[PDB]
């Protein structure tokens, strides 16, 4: 269960539309939409009791609108978005919303995270990139720390993971929190991450254990145009690997 | 101050 | 009990005396359900600008209203008070009665 | 002293007629003091106590949204009842909730209540514990079964314990001129005569509050009840009750007859009699 | 109307803290709940306060220390883990208002206590493409910041913590690299004040 959401991340051009999906714990009767600005907490959107409206006084007039048709299943909808609704969409779901109780608190689902953008021709996939620990690390502190670069992507819709023989490792993981403009000049700077993973000499030395860095990009679909020389920046897996070295 | 039906019969 | 017929009562807010200003009230409670028509007479004639509460209950869930007017009782003067409910084929009027 | 708030809703449905009548009053003790109704009636001219009018635009506003919104839920309310019941649209039908907190001398909840009827019968009530509920027939076991799987009897124990409570205080420290007063009844007994043998002796008691009142006639101290013709305790309509105990007397022996009234402001229950003035 | 003040916040890890938050009011009846969010912004509710309720508000390592009087209910985190960064949010629901009142949100670092730094910047060879050089400045110490570059081409990260759970160690990193020709690991944290015992390998 918990509170579903669709999508994860959406690119839009300035004036095109979106569509937010949320699914609410199963039987919580009360359903709210926020809006989250970069830099501050949500902000309540429209909150619905079972298929009908509590509140909706803070909904941007005529861009913005949602149903929720059988108090169940809800969706959001901006139509002209502009730049400025760049931010993150929460739905949150309750059982009440004035008990004065326990049942009032409200949980939230994993977001959308929707970029609105100038042009689309400014969206980058990463280009990623596995460095191989230095010699002088593994004979020092006897552990090897792998770097992945994931280089030259727009905009900041990525989730970087490492991936040790087909398996997704929680532990010896270090992904920046933050990217780095690789030109800070430019208002649409292409975007750098970097992430470490630190195993032990005697795992990295071993030539049979596979280490693959995955980038998930979350870029542009089937449906939407795109007319450049490169290939259309799709939500897609770009990924560099590296076997473990005896040496 | 009212109380809220959240929940219908 | 889907339907409960109204008990009316007709009396004045202090002891009447003749002359004196007052005011008339019919209340009429107990009944279900709740689509009710209420109106006081003098001398047969409709009281137009009667005041009333609007629909309440009780706690065993019938309904009550007051209706009430401003008025100077006078010795030979003949407040009553018709009501119509879904219980009475016909409208029931209850003479105002100063000793109750 | 010890008090109680208590709301008393309405839904009636009135098919072909326009959409349900949704009423919801409010009292503390006797006293209306909140009146919300989907037939508006009047520009917000809406029965107020002047101690809700010093509360904010933003109660008022706040309380109006949570009505609005009830009747919603009401009207879904009505539609799963009838089917329920297996009745058809045509009928009109009446959904009503009573709920609300009685709190003690030192205000906290000694009694929390929230019940249900349909069609003037009991439905649905809150037990006293707060966590469970009766159900006055199978119809209202689908209604019990839908409301423990949906956790209801805690966001109704949460509105009992929790904002009842509290605002109720907010209220009776608003208000207590008018709330914490307890008008004595005046009274006195009037003689009428009915023949030469016969004559009916009535002890009045006017301008009370709150409206729980004791009215009994005896005879030497000996109480009859049989032959004491009560009414209905009524409003005066200043905020005030009145009731009235009639019994009737053979000429000659009135002195015998003693009239007790027993009241919340009145310092020792009253005994009167007739007295030819 | 909540205020949490204080732009971020810091705490040694296995210590405990306290994130103000002071809302405002008036209302006789109200709750306050608080939320974290981490990276990857999902809203994780984690405690809530009745202002009615009779004993504090207590759930597993968090504890709201609610002051009625003074209108204050601080989060308090205690025995912190690094997995409490994490922004965290202070939300009033008040009776009479019409949505969770949330702040503007205060940022919680969890510092490891880096438990023997032997500072080093380690030279790391490409795996095939890419027209970089990276260098790893690791194993410092929580003393020291990193500085971003003052050179065009030039990118500098920030100080990142590893976890290694299973062998208990706990790694502090920073990476640096550049396609620029005159780029070495040696001058690559000139514009850092990094500890003078930094081992420097050729
Ligand atoms: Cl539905
Ligand atoms: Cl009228
Ligand atoms: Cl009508
Ligand atoms: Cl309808
Ligand atoms: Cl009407
Ligand atoms: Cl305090
Ligand atoms: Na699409
Ligand atoms: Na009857
Ligand atoms: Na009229
Ligand atoms: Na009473
Ligand atoms: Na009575
Ligand atoms: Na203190």
């Amino acid at each position: 269960m918990g509170v579903a959401q669709s999508p994860r991340y959406k690119i839009i051009e300035k004036r095109q539309s979106v569509a937010f999906w949320c699914n609410p714990i199963s039987g919580h009767a009360t359903l709210y939409w926020y809006q989250q600005i970069l830099g501050q907490g949500p902000k309540l959107l429209i909150q619905f009791q079972n298929n009908g409206v509590v509140d909706d006084s803070q909904l941007p007039k005529d861009r913005f609108s949602a149903e929720r048709l059988k108090g169940v299943d809800s969706t959001l909808k901006i139509q002209p978005a502009k730049l400025e609704d760049s931010a993150v969409y929460l739905c949150a779901s309750s059982f009440t919303w004035t008990s004065g109780g326990a049942t009032d608190t409200q949980y939230f689902g994993p977001g959308t995270r929707l970029t609105v953008l100038e042009d689309l021709k400014n969206v980058f996939p990463p280009e990623v990139a596995v460095f191989e620990p230095s010699e002088a690390e593994i004979s020092h502190t006897q552990k090897a720390t792998l770097v992945c670069l994931a280089t030259g992507f727009y905009p900041d819709h990525v989730e970087l993971s490492w991936w040790v023989n087909g398996k997704e490792v929680h532990s010896g993981v270090c992904t920046d929190p933050q990217p780095l403009k690789e030109q800070p000049a430019l208002n649409d700077s292409r975007y750098a991450l970097s992430s470490r993973l630190r195993v032990s000499a005697t795992f990295w030395q071993n030539p049979r254990n596979h280490f693959r860095c995955q980038v998930q990009f979350y870029g542009l679909s089937e449906n939407d145009e795109w007319t450049q020389d490169r290939a259309k920046p799709v939500t897609q897996i770009v990924s560099a690997e590296a076997w473990g070295r005896a040496d | 101050f009212l109380r809220g039906r959240a929940y219908g019969l | 009990m889907i339907q409960r017929t109204p008990k009316i009562q007709v009396y004045s807010r202090h002891p009447a005396e003749n002359g004196k200003s007052n005011f008339l009230n019919c209340y009429v409670s107990g009944f279900h359900p709740s689509d009710i028509e209420v109106d006081l007479l003098k001398n047969g004639e409709r009281i137009e600008k009667v005041e009333h509460s609007d629909l309440s209950f009780s706690k065993d869930w019938s309904f009550y209203l007051l209706y009430y007017t401003e008025f100077t009782p006078t010795e030979k003067d003949e407040y009553a008070c018709r009501v119509n409910h879904v219980t009475l084929s016909q409208p029931k009027i209850v003479k105002w009665d100063r000793d109750m | 002293g010890s008090h109680s708030m208590r709301y008393f809703d309405t839904a009636m449905s009135r098919p072909g007629r326009g959409e349900p009548r949704f009423i919801s009053v409010g009292y503390v003790d006797d006293t209306q003091f909140v009146r919300f109704d989907s037939d508006a009636a009047s520009p917000r001219e809406e029965p107020r106590a002047p101690w809700i009018e010093q509360e904010g635009p933003e109660y008022w506003d706040r309380n109006t949204q949570i009505f609005k919104t009830n009747t919603q839920t009401d009207r879904e309310s009505l539609r799963n009842l009838r089917g329920y019941y297996n009745q058809s649209e045509a009928g009109s039908h009446t959904l009503q909730s009573m709920y609300g907190c009685d709190v003690g001398p030192d205000g906290r909840l000694l009694r929390g209540h929230n019940q249900y009827a349909y069609d003037g019968k009991d439905y649905i009530a809150l037990n006293e514990d707060l966590r469970s509920w009766t159900a006055a027939d199978t119809a209202a076991q689908i209604t019990q079964r839908k409301w423990e799987a949906a956790r209801v009897a805690e966001q109704d124990r949460a509105y009992l314990e929790g904002t009842c409570v509290e605002w109720l205080r907010r209220y009776l420290e608003n208000g207590k001129d008018t709330l914490e007063r307890a008008d004595p009844p005046k009274t006195h007994v009037t003689h009428h005569p009915i023949s030469d043998h016969e004559a009916t002796l009535r002890c009045w008691a006017l301008g009370f509050y709150p409206a729980e009142i004791t009215l009994t006639w005896q005879r030497d101290g000996e109480d009859q009840t049989q032959d004491t013709e009560l009414v209905e305790t009524r409003p005066a309509g200043d905020r005030t009750f009145q009731k009235w105990a009639a019994v009737v007397v053979p000429s000659g022996e009135e002195q015998r007859y003693t009239c007790h009234v027993q009241h919340e402001g009145l310092p020792k229950p009253l005994t009167l009699r007739w007295e030819p003035s | 109307k909540i205020t949490q003040t204080q732009p971020g916040m810091f705490v040694q890890e296995k210590e405990a803290v306290t994130l103000d938050c002071t809302y405002d009011t008036s209302d006789p009846s109200y709750g306050l709940f608080w939320y974290k969010q981490p990276s990857s912004g999902e809203m994780i509710f984690v405690i809530y306060q009745g202002s009615y309720d009779q004993g504090n508000a207590t759930e597993g390592r968090y504890s709201l220390n609610f002051q009625k009087a003074r209108k204050s209910a601080n989060l308090v985190i205690s025995a912190s883990q690094l997995g409490d960064s994490a922004m965290y949010f202070c939300a009033m629901r008040e009776d009479t208002g019409n949505q969770f009142y949330f702040g503007t949100g205060t940022s919680l670092t969890v510092i490891p206590n880096i438990q023997n730094p032997d500072p080093a910047v380690y030279q790391l060879r490409d795996s095939k493409s890419s027209d970089k050089s990276v260098c790893l400045f690791t194993d410092f110490d929580s003393q020291t910041n990193v500085s971003q570059s003052k050179d065009s081409d030039v990118y500098i990260t920030d100080k990142c913590v590893l976890d290694m759970r299973s062998m208990d160690f706990k790694s502090n990193s920073a990476v640096a690299w550049s396609n620029k020709s005159d780029f070495a690991c040696a001058n690559a944290f000139n514009n850092s004040i990094i500890p003078e015992d930094t081992f420097f390998p050729s």
